[PDB]
């Protein structure tokens, strides 16, 4: 029987991450002690989510056809042991939310549900705009989730005095992801995601509500960016990125430019302060007693590769986009 | 049945990779059904936990291999346990850091203790089949090694006890924790006198070589842990040897050093061993010896003043200083040989050049 249980776990795209998000800012940021155990089951729990990284459950005509049934047969909802009747209106809301975010059905049916009882929060919205907060809520708990595992392994910068075993999990679970290629992930992420391409989503759809709305969707948008490039950036302020990573990382910032008044936006600035971090050598000036062991620990002195393949991609390559932003790296790296 | 005729079809046409692929709900069932019912039991869990780890399960996967290590079969030799041990050690360290169960540390643990000991358990299999392929009860032996894990109890008993394994006994009353201090000095003498024994038809320059590498192998292993690397006795024990052998009264310093022996520990013990005054080298018309091994160890730091840490060689040269000046004292107290005035000069010599480097 549990089985059948767990099925159903898999499709909600909201209430989960925001648990997962609380637990990991109990755990880590407010260092409640009953708050670790809860930790460890939630890591393991939701692993396939963090790998993952805000990949969408698929659409199944199986779920079609229950959910098109669902005005008739009724639906069996996550907490409830009957079947519930759908109205005719919320199917057809399922199908519009389902097509514009590629969704599951059930799941498209759950963030509505989740957004009519959170309807009395966001007032004047009706519940398919607040499913739209609530889905990219969802998305920024994962981010901040990811970032603030991130702050709390075992590194250089961020010193979160931890117990041993928390920085071990953590150190262990965070060291699992970036296996499965983190840094391509982000990089591709932040690259898809655009405000404005969202916003022509929602238009043909008629999915923006007022000012306050469009803000928030914006709001949530930018802070999904944000989250995540700060992920990449506190990575390399606690450990230097593999020689790969850090070529992935140089092949996006080739691509970037600046805004309409000369500046670096939020995003780019992170993750050029991400490459810059990389980069950094001093921590071999602070201290004769343990610099053996932070020279063994340092990734440009583990492949022999790394220098030679930094500087040959730094050398021999086509004009970026920003200039100037080339010219810090090759300054940061002449230093280095 | 449909979808168990497809899964028994595609084992049996060895497409598992394909079988893998079928995320079917029906094929977990199936898999832990065969594992209890079928004679092929090793196969079936070999299915089972390549399925649990493609799905990401590595607390499941970790299990069946542990399970598969500890199964009593003459078809899983003991590399292939170590194999699905360390297997199952990758498995549970991806499940640990998703997972701050206590239970998934407390596994890890277990595996790594199980790894150690069936690491032993391998040295001792690979030692016999070496120095024991004649002895007819080898055959029966190796067999009953790969067959299972064994405890620690039952390796030092069983086998290296009855086969004289002094290598293995050492390793095995590390791994157990067991300290007698006794045992460990006469584990080190049998494992010293083996290698002197083994090398006899040699000459005595490969003599002297092949217990280097062997003291130095060891060396490398205990020289972190006290208990298990008696270094008073080794160095008494070593130069003895090299009297005995008239080899180069260099040896013992310079296998010590390559074992990161630190030289301040080492002169601590070439103080101590000429200060017992032990009759010994006198009866073997050698009472210069030790002052000639601590001559070359001193020597050594004059002319690579790195080998001791910065921040200590000050101290560390006043030390020598002083100890050079209590040898030179009591070099002046023996009758006068053309051997003692010439180790008289050399630590005079040594002296003026200690002075230059405080």
């Amino acid at each position: 029987m549990a089985a059948q249980l767990a099925l159903n776990s898999e499709a909600s795209l909201w209430g989960p991450y925001r648990e997962i998000w609380q637990t990991v800012l109990s755990a880590l940021i407010k260092r409640q002690p009953e708050a670790v155990h809860s930790l460890d089951i939630v890591l393991k729990k939701y692993k396939p989510d963090f790998i993952s990284l805000f990949k969408n459950p698929p659409k199944s005509a199986q779920q079609h056809e229950r959910v098109q049934k669902a005005s008739t047969e009724g639906i069996p909802i996550k907490g409830t042991q009957r079947t519930r009747i759908l109205e005719e209106q919320l199917i057809k809301e399922a199908f519009i939310l389902s097509d514009l975010y590629n969704i599951g059905e059930i799941a498209a049916v759950e963030l509505l549900l989740i957004g009519e009882q959170q309807q009395p929060t966001f007032h004047g919205l009706t519940r398919g705009l607040v499913a739209i907060l609530l889905y990219w809520d969802g998305k920024s708990c994962m981010a901040e989730s990811l970032l603030h595992l991130i702050q709390a392994r075992k590194g250089k910068t961020f010193t979160l005095d931890h117990s041993p075993e928390v920085v071990s999990m953590v150190t262990r679970f965070t060291d699992d992801l970036m296996e499965q290629g983190l840094t391509n992930k982000i990089l591709t992420l932040i690259s898809q995601i655009d405000v404005n391409n969202e916003f022509d989503k929602l238009k043909k759809e008629r999915g923006l509500g007022n000012k306050k709305h469009r803000k928030e969707v914006s709001d949530l948008i930018k802070e999904c960016q944000q989250s995540l490039a700060h992920s990449l950036y506190s990575w390399s302020c606690q450990t230097p990125l593999n020689r790969e990573d850090t070529l992935l990382l140089i092949g996006y910032l080739e691509k970037v430019t600046v805004e309409g008044d000369g500046s670096l936006d939020k995003v780019n600035l992170t993750l050029l302060m991400s490459l810059l971090y990389c980069l950094d050598v001093g921590f071999l000036e602070q201290g004769t007693d343990d610099r053996e062991e932070l020279m063994k620990q340092a990734s440009m002195f583990m492949d022999r590769q790394y220098i030679a393949a930094i500087h040959n991609r730094l050398q021999n390559t086509q004009p970026w986009k920003s200039p100037g932003m080339q010219a810090t790296v090759r300054l940061a790296w002449a230093l280095a | 049945l449909f979808n168990i005729a497809l899964f028994n079809w595609l084992i049996q046409a060895d497409l598992t990779d394909k079988l893998l692929e079928l995320n079917s709900p029906f094929l977990e069932p199936h898999l832990v059904r065969m594992a209890k019912l079928d004679q092929n039991k090793v196969r079936y869990m070999d299915l089972l936990w390549r399925y649990y780890e493609k799905n990401r399960n590595f607390s499941n996967a970790a299990r069946v291999v542990a399970k598969l290590a500890d199964m009593h079969s003459p078809e899983i030799s003991l590399k292939q346990r170590l194999e699905y041990i360390s297997r199952a050690i990758l498995s549970a360290k991806s499940s640990t850091t998703m997972s701050t169960l206590a239970a998934d540390g407390e596994f890890l643990h277990e595996l790594e203790e199980k790894l150690e000991v069936a690491r032993i358990q391998l040295q001792i299999q690979e030692t016999l089949t070496r120095q024991y392929s004649h002895h007819s009860t080898v055959g029966d032996a190796v067999s009953q090694l790969d067959s299972q894990l064994m405890d620690i109890t039952k390796m030092f008993g069983q086998y290296a006890d009855p086969f004289r394994l002094s290598e293995c006994k050492l390793a095995i009353i590390h791994c157990a924790g067991h300290s007698d201090p006794i045992l460990v000095q006469t584990l080190w003498q049998d494992i010293i006198d083996k290698e002197l024994s083994d090398s006899m038809g040699n000459s005595s320059v490969d003599r002297m070589q092949s217990l280097h590498l062997k003291i130095t192998s060891l060396g490398k292993i205990y020289a972190s842990t006290p208990r298990y690397f008696p270094l008073e006795f080794l160095v008494k024990y070593l130069e003895q040897q090299v009297c005995n052998f008239s080899w180069d009264a260099g040896f013992v310093t310079y296998t010590m050093q390559e074992i990161n022996v630190p030289v301040p520990k080492l002169l601590e013990v070439y103080d101590h061993l000429f200060k017992a005054r032990d009759p010994w080298w006198s009866r073997m018309k050698k009472p210069l010896h030790l002052l000639e091994s601590i001559y070359i160890l001193l020597s050594g730091y004059v002319q690579e003043p790195s080998k001791v840490p910065s921040y200590e060689r000050r101290r560390f040269t006043t030390l020598c200083l002083d100890a050079i000046s209590c040898y030179l004292v009591e070099l002046q107290s023996m009758d006068p040989a053309p051997a003692l005035l010439n180790t008289v000069s050399n630590f005079k010599s040594l002296q003026a050049k200690l002075e230059r480097l405080s």
